[PDB]
């Protein structure tokens, strides 16, 4: 996260970390959306380009963190995965269309101040909320600059929705409607991106009508770490929705 | 499921975090 800040304790319950076992490396953001299940985004754990292929034995999540290295008693809590559910269509080939992945825990977790699942999008709060200019919540503790510098606390920033069309203009890659993008305009004044190891993390709003977060997007893909005229780009929560429900209704 | 996305600390308890009414100020406009 670039322009990001401190989140509060308990900001975000449902936020996960993805690592490899061996060497210890976070990989990825990830989020809690019920006691076994876990969402992320598919090029996390299978990405041809890199030679990336990680089964269920090579990953561990961490949930209930706030401080990115630092072991938090009583409160954390560290599960092993049961299987691995990549999008049968995610295309790494292209443009990372489908970008979506579940995760199973191999037991479930207990729910407490700290960890708490996420809302998923029903058809009327896809339309309320999922609107050019307004504001979704990303949350990681991926890098705060361009690979080519780590932050000791969970990192916040809230981002507009960008109109497809802008969206389209900012890339030469062909763009779906699995996808959404989100960032500020250039000279706004306001910046902020998801970077480098945010990705797979949850892109969140809040209901008027009922006060519940809700996950929207998760963090897939762009041009760059806060790069004028650069969105981000998102995996359309609410549009494969079937897919997630058909995955957990069936292996659950 | 039927608890999702209201966070012990903040909604059960009534308070609000430090930003969140960035994002309402969005889907309205401003205040
Ligand atoms: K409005």
């Amino acid at each position: 996260i670039v322009e990001g800040s401190d989140a509060e304790i308990g900001m975000s319950p449902w936020q996960v970390m993805l690592f490899r076992k061996s060497p210890q490396e976070l990989l990825c953001g990830a989020s809690l959306i019920s006691d076994r299940w876990v969402l992320t985004a598919a090029h996390c754990l299978l990405y041809p380009p890199w030679d990336k292929n990680f089964t269920e034995n090579d990953l561990l999540v961490r949930i209930g963190k706030h401080s990115r290295t630092r072991y938090e008693r009583n409160i954390e809590k560290i599960s092993m995965l049961e299987k691995i559910y990549i999008h049968p269509r995610y295309n790494w080939r292209e443009n990372l269309d489908r970008d979506i992945a579940l995760m199973k825990l191999k037991k479930p977790v207990a729910f407490s101040d700290y960890i708490h699942p996420v809302c998923l999008p029903d058809r009327e709060t896809a339309a309320s909320l999922l609107q050019a200019g307004y504001k979704g919540r990303v949350t990681g503790w991926g890098n705060l600059k361009e690979t080519w510098g780590q932050p000791s606390v969970l990192q916040v920033v809230n981002l507009p929705i960008v109109e497809r069309p802008v969206c389209k203009d900012s890339t030469r890659i062909r763009i779906t409607d699995n996808m959404f993008c989100a960032g500020y305009k250039p000279d706004e004044g306001k910046r902020g991106d998801a970077c480098e190891g945010d990705s797979g993390g949850p892109f969140v709003m809040k209901s008027p009508f009922n006060n519940r977060w809700y996950q929207m997007g998760i963090v897939s893909w762009g041009e760059g770490c806060d790069r004028d005229g650069k969105p981000g780009f998102y995996t359309h929560v609410f549009r494969l929705k079937k897919w997630i429900q058909k995955v957990i209704d069936q292996f659950g | 499921e039927a608890d999702c996305g209201l966070r012990p600390l903040f909604e059960k308890k009534s308070l609000e975090d430090k930003t969140e009414r960035e994002l309402l100020e969005s889907y309205i406009d401003g205040r």
